[PDB]
């Protein structure tokens, strides 16, 4: 098993598909052993050798495990490196990639657990996916805004709203200041709430607070739909009324479904919101599982505007490295490797551009500062309870959030330290602003 | 007690029954001359009896009212055509359909 | 958040959807509380009511737990018992079902894990869902095969073949005795092997292997595309070739995908075989993930004729009662409770036929009895190795899986132990099978 | 309300449509004010003049009742002669037609109960309904069946049968002699037996029974559907497998549906078959319904080939006439008036094809000689009992029905009184019918 | 026949399918061999065993009589309660449901008189179907109307008027307060005025009306069609031109048309009026017939938004209760067992929106604080001749009863009693309204 699907001396091509695979073996097997195990079951699955496999080129169609590392503080597991041929996947197909890096080795009995940190996308294989349908810049074109980040709700309770209700939740929303408004991941046709009648409703409140305001607003339609049909024909709905903007669960619905949508929007010029449900079955577990990073390059590589990657300022400061380095993933052109962020390859996606980072989850007024200085202009902040348990109303939630982002990113602007003088930005702000104060009298 | 079915081959009407005689053939063509149809003679090959089209004989016998004459032709058209499948029709022109059709021969 | 969201008083009704959820807190948290917040975040999400929360319904449009029971063998874990009202979810949707399920309470902090054990299908949300295209009795009306488990086999290595060497191995494997090969959870669409060209050459070799032998033969073709474009043209090619059966892998390829394709099979007549990669993400961790019976649950809902349960041999004797749990789920109509086999709620089926349960994964001749005496004739053995690595070829390894399972399945028929006898059985049966006998020389 | 909707001197034209109502009124009411009451209701509704009235040319649209007779043997009832012009109907809608004359005047409080007893439809309104797609003459050229009555046999038990089943003993049944087999009014798409896998088995034993016996062979397919979209996909899916005929319930599925799938079948070159499930609801009652007369014009109007009729055998013999009437219309070019049998109006039909009748219920091989002499050659003979409970099984049953039908056939062509001879007859064709014997054996 | 399909100890399951038959047998015969017939025919059809009947589990498939009861002030009669498991039938067809119930049993010669009273639709079953479109409150959002019943007219005469006429009657109905008016059940597509020109002139008037009044308006356009493809086609233009509600009629054109166009209405967002045609050919015998109640679930569980149930003021005090009775089975999502109103079994339809209630035929002004008594806010109530024959036109007309209604809604809802006080109000609203005045000048 040893001598044939692990090379040290292996130095790995720039269009090879690379892989780190965190294991945590059973006591008393070999490193190379298991290395050349994982990479064995992701690529050929067998070591006995039949007479269908003397009819191929053993050398070339293989996984192989080329570097063997410690993992810091955790002398139970190590990191083994795997290089995997470009020509073992089908082109611009991350479910083919996915499927074998991960559909048989996270059974593997010799092992305790298995996690996949990292993986290498060659920016051969990155040229063929379709990528984002618009991207960052491309959006901020469109919605003609700039300077500030984006500002989103998520409409509660995700239980109960008509769609005329749901809709006079969403106009107060987005005529109180924020750019979008969001419909939960639960939300795509129930019987009391059917999907025909939110969007016609939701179009109905956009336009009218688009209309009231002079600024362009948008709402995630849930698209994500028990069948490609249905889900098509609920975005063609969503084109054909004119929304701006649909969301899709990228997960649960499915990555062929994802792509999919992704290229009926980057062809229909419908942006696409994409939601994380279900990442926690997968990439909570510290010793079995794949990485959120890693899901989030399958996203960018599927195709979305916007991502869900956490609130940042919810994790204790030293836990932070990783939540930014798959920010930089999704984000940035090009990021090198990093060991403190979690990023263990070198990632080039030359022009495929950027999705918007999103941050939601128990966030309001007071983080906002450290959102803002954390994230960028290129980020969507959403509040949910931090717009809906306002005591004067969704509009007024909503303009505190707007007044306390704009006096945010200008104090960022004037080079002040936001951070440290959070409170005195927010005060000041505070005292043009009766909703923002109340906002912070509120959730202080 | 119980007795199995033998499956055999079957040609349309009659064919359930015991092959016809000259004296029942008879009975069934006056029967079609008195219905005021005209009496048609056909014949085609055993594997081709499923054919729409069988090789007319001669013309129908518009206006005949002698069996003698019509059984004749039936004999005729077996004796000239002799491992051919037989068949006697009645052409009712009013209804544009056959009010009887059965096959005299089964063939061989 | 105690008093709201659980009821212990609560009668669950009879269309109720019950979830059962094994919380491992972190120490010193309240249990009722742990399982209020997985009710909450499971269907609302939230504990501060806002005045939309005024505007529905509250006392029905939420989950509430209404059982606590202790873990047995772990302290440190506890059972909660959720129920939800059926109006809660989209009619006939898995993907919204499972979404509600577990969009967000696996990311709750105040539990170090989470585990979804059992999920209780009530009859009336049953019957809304597809359910699998033919099932087990309608595939064996069709193929004309009864009294015998059915074969199978995997065609390796998973890399390099061509179209016509694919089908050279495809067509020896079926002349020599058995119903089926599979195609491989990574072949789809390669570079070096079109699916076109595999399935024209494919049909090709099926026909021909059915022609020589006298009994019908089929093969998986994977239809699995990054689009539900492509997968639908890909089995609408596959139904113009004729071929009788297809693949689908419904975790990767997303369950919406899988519900699409289980519902065109089922209106073309087209058999479909599931494959379960990536499961082992989900669900091999004791202590975070969802279990891979509420898997089989939502597999059979959204359709299919086959499904990979799992060799059961594999299995010490004394863990072998969770497999054979979910293998009655899958294939029984009725499954009473049963604690010691997993099963934490009765489920009623209905009429929804039953789905052939697949073995695959180190299993050859030796194995057969004790595979025959545990899956009953309403299963599916699978034999890659135990038919590829043959030293006289796939037909002659083809030809011994087949002998020794006619001749188990007839030494089961006598009412002999076919497990106590397995070796007599398959000695007695190699005297007049000189491929078999060899088999068992190979795989001693 | 008199002068204005009833015209005693009124000469209905021949491109008038005439009903003739059977009224039981009130006692004391006027038998002129009631005719003009049913004339009114079923024309306009209204007798309070509006101004809305005053700009329509209110001499000619309306419904006028010109002559009242007295009810043979019925002091509390009248007839009710009313002429409409064809001007107030859409042209071929037997839809609009019945919906015109039954909508209102049966809630009528003035009457205890009303009977549309017969309907007069004009050749001009004849000329624009489709009728029947094939027609008697035409089914009988597709068929290659000439000189005997069809027959045919209901498949029982209604419940149970899966696929293969179902046509494991429709294969017998047309294997025996029957010419088709017929699917249940009940039978559309059940849990226990999907409708294609019904469709591809009955194609099947249809195909073996033609092979093996040298007749064309039928299954009346049920196209029935909840939705004109299914019924349309079964009927195409019909004709793709090649069934040459099909059924639909034309009362239950709606005028409508039937009026499309007639015309589907014209267009097709597929026949239909005709089922009259409910007709009981309607045509029982003698004071109060619409008479099975008048529902066989609106069926054979709408379109057909078979069309159940009862088996007139199974009423006295001094009850008979109305059902000989009402064959009449079903069959005929003219069928001139004749108040014995029923038949109120003189109905020239032009080159409109006739529909076969069905004799079907509680019927053997006794009833036969009757049921020739009565039937004739044009007609439909089905025997489900008749077939089903002979103790040599389905295929000795048709070959019995067969061997009579035939032996019937020759009887009546060889000038014989069959009804006087019957049990001669039957005895002299089961001195080579051993089947037939035990028929008559088992059914004496 | 007697101990095979009636079995006084079985308990009907929840999924089961209830239905409840009044038999007046033939003097003689058994009441438990009546009923055992009832279960029969409508299941299996038959008593004697076949040797088909062996292959199937004959004690589940089959309707079993378990409680027979007498009927109050009949002798003759008695109640028979048959219970059906859900797997007799298709899956979401109320046309399979309805065939299988009435086929056949209404034809049994050994009753006199057979009337279905009442079926029970389980919950499961319910959860199938797709039910109405919109539903009520969904109607109220889009329409922009609460607090008051919905007004309606039925355009008269029904013969006569050009499109441009008919449309310049619907324009002042309109225009005078009339939310609705309505075409009439034989308006679809006549010579004298074409279906297009209807849909256009219509929509030009209710557009005009709608812009001079500042209310929301409709028209009830009628897509009865003589083909599916053809009713199809006029709902589609009817969108096309932005009619807002159509019209079907449910019995006449039938029951799988009728749920096909509510499947396309609840797709496409257009609201369904459903006129009862011919229900009293069905409905009017006591003895013989289904209930109107009966009828009524057939259509919600078909799926529509409006539903004519009857004036309930046309009938004196002591015989309303069936007519409430069926109104609350429209309405209501929970229906109790109540004997007194007729209604036989507990009835739950869970989420299914109720249907409203539609009061048409010789109401006028005085009527109508009885018709807001009894109907409440969610009805419809329909002024054919209250508004054409007003001697100042149609909007003098439309303008009175609209001025009544919000008289009375007014008078309710300040507590007094309505009808008591019902000239008293009107008089008092007559002080302000000239129209109003007249029209009880001319309607006492």
């Amino acid at each position: 098993y040893r001598q044939t699907y692990w090379m040290p001396e292996y130095t790995p091509l720039d269009s090879d598909i690379l892989a780190c695979f965190k294991i945590t073996p059973q006591p008393g097997v070999d490193r190379e052993e298991a290395a050349a195990a994982v990479a064995a079951e992701s690529s050929t699955g067998t070591w006995t050798t039949v007479w269908t496999d003397l009819l191929t080129d053993m050398d070339y169609y293989k996984g192989r495990a080329y570097r063997i590392e410690d993992v810091p503080g955790d002398d139970a597991a190590f990191y083994a490196f795997i290089a995997y041929p470009i020509d073992l996947f089908e082109e611009g197909s991350v479910v083919n990639v996915f499927t074998s890096l991960v559909g048989n080795v996270f059974g593997f009995k010799a092992v305790r657990g298995l996690r996949l940190e990292d993986v290498r996308f060659p920016l051969a294989y990155v040229k063929t996916c379709g990528g984002p349908p618009h991207g960052i810049q491309v959006e901020r074109d469109k919605m003609n805004k700039y300077g500030r980040p984006l500002l989103g709700c998520t409409i509660k309770p995700k239980l109960g709203l008509s769609a005329k209700n749901y809709g006079r939740a969403v106009y107060e929303c987005l005529r109180g200041g924020l750019d979008f408004t969001k419909d939960d991941e639960n939300i795509n046709s129930q019987p009391f709430m059917r999907w025909r009648d939110r969007f016609l409703f939701v179009q109905d409140a956009t336009e009218t607070a688009e209309a009231q305001t002079g600024e362009r607003k948008g709402h995630y339609l849930n698209v994500t739909a028990p069948t490609p049909e249905e889900m098509y024909k609920r975005a063609e709905f969503a084109k054909e009324i004119g929304a701006p903007i649909i969301m899709h669960d990228y997960i649960t619905g499915g990555f062929t479904a994802n792509t999919g949508l992704a290229k009926w929007c980057q062809d229909n010029g419908v942006l696409l919101h994409i939601h994380r449900a279900m990442h926690a079955v997968i990439d909570r577990n510290p010793n079995h599982g794949i990485h959120f990073r890693v899901l989030t390059k399958i996203l960018r590589l599927s195709g979305g505007d916007h991502l869900h990657t956490g609130t940042v300022v919810g994790k204790l400061e030293g836990d932070r490295a990783s939540t930014l380095g798959w920010i930089d993933l999704l984000r940035e052109s090009f990021i090198p490797e990093d060991r403190s962020r979690g990023i263990f390859f070198d990632q080039d996606w030359g022009s495929m551009p950027g999705v918007f980072a999103v941050a939601s989850g128990g966030i309001h007024v007071w983080h906002m500062p450290a959102l803002v200085n954390i994230f960028g202009d290129d980020s969507v902040l959403q509040f949910g309870g931090g717009t809906l348990g306002h005591p004067w109303g969704n509009a007024a939630g909503a303009a505190a959030n707007r007044v306390a982002l704009e006096a945010c990113v200008e104090a960022r602007n004037q080079g002040r330290d936001i951070e440290k003088e959070g409170k005195e930005i927010l005060t000041a702000a505070a005292q043009h602003s009766p909703e923002l104060k109340i906002a912070m009298e509120t959730w202080k | 007690e119980m007795q199995d079915y033998k499956q055999s081959l079957k040609y349309e009407t009659f064919s359930y029954l015991p092959p016809m005689n000259a004296e029942r053939i008879r009975a069934q063509i006056k029967y079609a001359i008195a219905q005021g149809w005209s009496p048609g003679i056909e014949h085609v090959e055993v594997k081709n009896s499923m054919n729409q089209y069988w090789y007319m004989w001669k013309l129908p016998f518009f206006g005949e009212q002698n069996v003698d004459n019509v059984l004749a032709e039936i004999e005729a058209c077996r004796s000239a055509y002799p491992t051919h499948q037989v068949k006697l029709v009645a052409y009712d022109n009013y209804a544009q359909s056959l009010g009887l059709a059965f096959v005299v021969y089964r063939g061989n």
